[PDB]
C-alpha cells in the first residue's frame, strides 16, 4: 500500500 | 592488443585489490587470451599478508574455472591451500568459490577422452577439497558452517540421478551426464558419496543444539536437493516433519518464528513438485500447523492426469 | 566504515527505506534502498485516490507532478518535503526484484516486505553461493514512525558493523538488541 | 580401496604425519601415524624455545597446556587449528619404536626419520619373516609444505594401491614417480 | 578331575566348523580366526580333533582363505609341535600355489615352522616312522624355497632370501663371538643320538646355501630390493655365525666397488645407506677383529667420520687381542 499510508 | 595498460603497479595495499580487479576484467574477460602467462603473477599473492587481496585472487581462480576451465590443474593447489587460511573470511570465500569450481571442474574432468597425469592429480585434490569442506560441518565458526552446508547441497545434486519429476533448471548436471568412458571415477562411488553426504545433512538438520542460521540454511539445502532429485523427497519430508515436531531448545522465540517461516516456504516449494505426490497429505498437515489455510495449500498442488495418478498410486503400492 | 553492503527495503522506496537510507549514508555506510511493491504509491486527496508511479520515475518528476496538482496540499502533508529529501539521496525509487546488486545485510521494514524479499531470492538459482542476512525491523508507515524506525535500523547496523566476525556473533547480537527494545526481529539467510 | 596397511612416520606425530594421515584416511586407506623423536616437539616464539611433551599425551592436553601461554599467538600460526585436527583423528601421538603393528608400506618424511625407522627394525630379531617397504618422501617441517607433502604422499600411495602385485612393481612405479614429480624417494626393505 | 570348559568350547567350534562348508570366503576367514583362537589357545586339547576340518580348506579357491590356513599351521608348530607330521604336507603343497600372495605367506611361515620342526625332531629319542617322513618334507621345503631364488616375482625372491638366512644360521656352529640371541639354535644344539640326520650334512647344506647367497649378492642384474634383502641376510649370518665374517666382508667390499648398472640413482643411495648400516652392525661384533681396517675403509667410502667408526669397535683386553692376533697368524 501507500508510502506513507 | 599487446598486453596494453600493463597495470602492474604493486605498491598499494588496498589497490592490489583494484589492480587484481582490472587485470581480471580483460585477462579473464575481454582478451580471454594470454590468461595463461599471468597465472603465476596473481598466484603469488595467495601468500600475501593482507586478507582482502587473498579473497581477490579467490575471485580470480573462480573466474578462471569459468572462462578457461582447462587451467584447473594449475589454479587448484591454492584452493586447497587457501581453504586452510587463518582468516575465516578467506575460508568462507573459498567455500563459496568451490561451488562452481567443483561443478565446472567435474564437467571438464568428465569430458576428457584420455585423462592425463595432470587430470588425475587435479581430480585427487578436489576429492580432498570435498572431504575437507564436509569436515567443516563441525567447524566452530558459524559462518563457515553455513557456507559448507551450501556447498554440500550442490555435491549431492551433482552426484545423484535426475528423473521426470526433477525441477528443470538450465544447466542441471547429474550422474546421467557423466559418461561411461570415464576412468577417473565411477558412477557408483560418486552416487555412494552423494547419499552419505545427504545422510550427514539429514542428521545435522535434526541435532538439538544447532544454530538458527545453520538450521535455516540446512533446511533450504534439503529442499533444493529434494526438488532437484525427487528420489530424496521421502527423506526430506520426514526430516521436515521431525523438525517441526521438535524444535531445538537453543532457538530463541524469534529464531523459532524465523525457522518456521522458512520451513513453510520450503514446504510450499516441495508441494509444487510432482514427486511430492505420495507425501501431499503429510505436507498439508505441516502447512496447516504452520498457519496456511486450506485454500492456500490446495492451490499449490499441481494438476495431474487421472492415468498419471493411477500410475503413481500403484507404483507406491508396489514399493510398499 | 566496515565495508558492509547494506540494503533497506520497503514497499514504495519512498518513506521508511529512504529515512533509514538517509541516516545510514550520513554515518558512512555502503547503503542502498529498494521497494518491493509493483508500483510506487503515495497518498493524496483521499484513501481511494493514491498517486501511483512506475518504478524508475525520478523523484524530481514526482515532485513537479504533485507540485502542479495541489502545491499547497502536498506541502502541508509533508510529501514535497519527503520528495526533496529523496531527490537529494538518489535519482529515482528502485524495485528490489529488478536489482542485480548483492548485499551482506538486507533490512525489511515489515513482514510483508520480508516475505516478498525471501520469495524473490529463493525463486532464483544460486550461482555465487554467497549468503546474505535478511532482517525484519517493523516500522509503521507514517512520518513519525519512519523516523524512529530509521534510528533503530541505523543503531542495529552500527552494532553489527563493530563485530570482528559478524556471522559468528549476529544471532547473539540480535538477541540482546531485541531484548533491549522489546522487539521481534526475524532473521534468515538467503543465497546469491 | 585396497587392503594396504600404510604408516606415515615423522618426528613428533603432530604436523607432517598427521597431515598425511588425515588425507590418506579420507581416501579409505588403512593408515596409521607415528613419530620417531624422543618427545613431541611443537614450535613457538624463539627458535629453540619449543613446547615439548611426552609421547602418550592426549592431543587435548596440549590444547589445554596452552591455557597458560596465550590463546591468540597460536591462532596466528594455526597451531591449535592443527591440534584439533589430530584430536579428531586419534587420542595421543604415538612413538614408532613402541608400536607392535605391522604394515605393508612405511612412509617417512625425512632422511633422519628414515634412519631411525631402519635402525629400530633392524635392532629387533625378525619373527614373522614378513617384509615391509620403507619409503622416504622429503617434506619440509612447516604448515604450507606439510599440506603439499600430504598431496604427494597420497598420490604415491594411490599409485601403489592400483598395482595388482605391489612387490613386483614398486621399483618401476617409484622410478616413474620420481621422474614425473622430480623427487628422490629412498626405498628399502625391513623384516618383522 | 573334569569341568565344563572343554565341552563348552568343543560345541562352539563344532558350530563353527559346520558353518564353514556353507560360509562365504570372507566368512570362512572370520570363522577360522575364531576357531584357531580356541583350538590352539583357549582349549588346546581340541587341536588334533579339528585338524582335517581346517586343513581341508587349503584347497579353497579364495587366496585369503588359503593364507588363513597357513597362519593356522604356523601357530600349530609353535604351540602344539607334536602335530608337525600331520600339517607339514599342506605347507609343501601350498608352495606349488598359483597365487604369489599365497606363496609369499607360506615362505614367511616356513621360517618359524622349519625352526620349530627341526628343534622338535632332533629332541626325540626313538623317532617313529612319521618323524622320518616329517623330516623328508622339511628337506623338500628347503629345496623348494631355494629354487625360488630364481622365481620371476620380486616379492617371492625377497621372501625366499629371508628364509634361506634362517637356514644358514640354524645349520652352522655358534661360537663365543656369536651375537647373544635368546632363542638361538645351532648345530651344537642337535645331539649325537640323533639318527634322522647328521650334523655334518646339515653344515654342508648350510655352507652351500651361503655360497648361493654370496654369488647371488654379486650379480649384475639384481633388483634393488633383492640386493638390500640379501645384504641384510648376509649381515645377520655373519653376526650370528662369525666364522662366516670373512666371506661376508669380502662380498660387501666387492659390492661397494661394483654397484650393478641396473640400479637407478636413488636405488644406489638406498643400497649404499643399507650397506653402511650393515657394516656398522658387523664392526660391533668381536669376530670382526681381523677385518676392522677393511670395514673402516668401506665406512669412510660411505661417508662415516673417523669418530663414528671408532666408537663402534668393541673394547678388548690385550690378552684377548694376543689370542686373536696369534690365531690369525697361524691360520695364514
Amino acid at each position: 500500500p501507500t508510502s506513507p499510508s | 592488443v599487446v598486453d596494453w595498460c600493463n597495470e602492474l603497479v604493486i605498491a598499494s595495499p588496498s589497490t592490489k585489490c583494484e589492480l587484481l580487479a582490472k587485470v581480471q576484467e580483460t585477462v579473464l574477460g575481454s582478451c580471454a587470451e594470454l590468461a595463461e602467462e599471468f597465472l603465476e603473477s596473481v598466484l603469488s599473492l595467495a601468500h600475501d599478508s593482507n586478507m582482502e587481496v587473498r579473497k581477490q585472487v579467490v575471485a580470480f581462480v573462480e573466474q578462471v574455472c569459468k572462462v578457461k576451465v582447462e587451467l584447473l590443474p594449475h589454479v587448484i593447489n591454492v584452493v586447497s591451500m587457501l581453504l586452510r587460511d587463518n582468516s575465516a573470511q578467506v575460508i568462507k570465500r573459498v567455500i563459496q568459490a568451490c561451488g562452481s569450481i567443483y561443478k565446472n571442474g567435474l564437467q571438464y574432468l568428465c569430458s576428457l577422452m584420455e585423462p592425463g597425469d595432470s587430470a588425475e592429480q587435479a581430480w585427487n585434490i578436489l576429492s580432498l577439497i570435498k572431504a575437507q569442506i564436509l569436515d567443516m560441518i563441525d567447524n566452530e565458526n558459524d559462518g563457515i558452517r553455513t557456507n559448507a552446508i551450501k556447498f554440500l547441497e550442490g555435491v549431492v545434486v551433482l552426484q545423484s540421478f535426475a528423473d521426470e519429476d526433477s525441477l528443470k533448471r538450465d544447466g542441471d548436471f547429474s550422474l546421467a551426464d557423466v559418461p561411461d568412458h570415464c576412468t577417473l571415477f565411477r558412477r557408483e562411488k560418486l552416487q555412494e558419496e552423494g547419499n552419505n553426504i545427504l545422510d550427514i545433512l539429514l542428521q545435522f538438520h535434526g541435532t538439538t543444539h544447532i544454530s538458527s542460521v545453520n538450521l535455516i540454511a540446512c533446511t533450504s539445502s534439503l529442499c533444493t536437493i529434494a526438488k532437484m532429485r525427487p528420489i530424496f523427497m521421502g527423506a526430506v519430508v520426514e526430516a521436515f516433519k521431525q523438525l517441526n515436531a521438535n524444535l531445538p531448545p537453543t532457538l530463541t522465540d524469534s529464531q523459532v518464528s524465523s525457522v518456521r517461516k522458512s520451513l513453510k516456504m520450503q514446504l510450499q516449494t516441495l508441494l509444487k513438485n510432482r514427486g511430492a505426490f505420495e507425501f501431499a497429505s503429510t505436507i498439508r498437515g505441516m502447512l496447516v500447523d504452520l498457519g496456511s489455510s486450506t485454500n492456500e495449500i490446495q492451490k499449490l498442488i499441481p494438476k495431474m492426469d487421472k492415468q498419471e495418478m493411477a500410475r503413481r498410486q500403484k507404483r507406491i503400492l508396489e514399493n510398499a | 566504515p566496515s565495508k558492509l553492503a547494506v540494503a533497506v527495503v520497503d514497499s514504495s522506496n519512498m518513506n521508511r527505506s529512504m529515512e533509514a537510507h538517509n541516516f545510514l549514508a550520513k554515518k558512512g555506510f555502503n547503503v542502498r534502498s529498494y521497494g518491493t511493491g509493483e508500483r510506487v504509491k503515495l497518498p493524496g486527496m483521499a484513501f481511494d485516490k493514491p498517486n501511483v508511479y512506475e518504478f524508475g520515475t525520478k523523484y524530481e518528476d514526482i515532485y513537479r507532478d504533485l507540485e502542479s496538482k495541489d502545491k499547497e496540499f502536498y506541502t502541508q502533508n509533508g510529501l514535497l518535503h519527503m520528495l526533496d529529501r529523496n531527490r537529494r539521496i538518489k535519482k529515482c525509487p528502485e524495485r528490489f526484484q529488478d536489482t542485480k546488486e548483492q548485499f551482506d545485510i538486507i533490512v525489511t521494514v515489515e513482514e510483508r516486505v520480508y516475505d516478498l524479499v525471501v520469495m524473490h531470492m529463493e525463486s532464483m538459482e544460486s550461482v555465487d553461493n554467497r549468503p546474505v542476512h535478511v532482517l525484519n525491523v517493523d516500522v509503521v508507515n507514517n512520518a513519525e514512525d519512519a523516523l524512529m524506525g530509521a534510528f533503530v535500523i541505523t543503531d542495529m547496523i552500527n552494532m553489527m558493523a563493530k563485530s570482528t566476525d559478524l556471522d559468528n556473533d549476529i544471532d547473539e547480537l540480535i538477541q540482546e538488541f531485541e531484548e533491549r527494545r522489546k522487539r521481534v526481529i526475524l532473521h534468515s539467510v538467503l543465497f546469491y
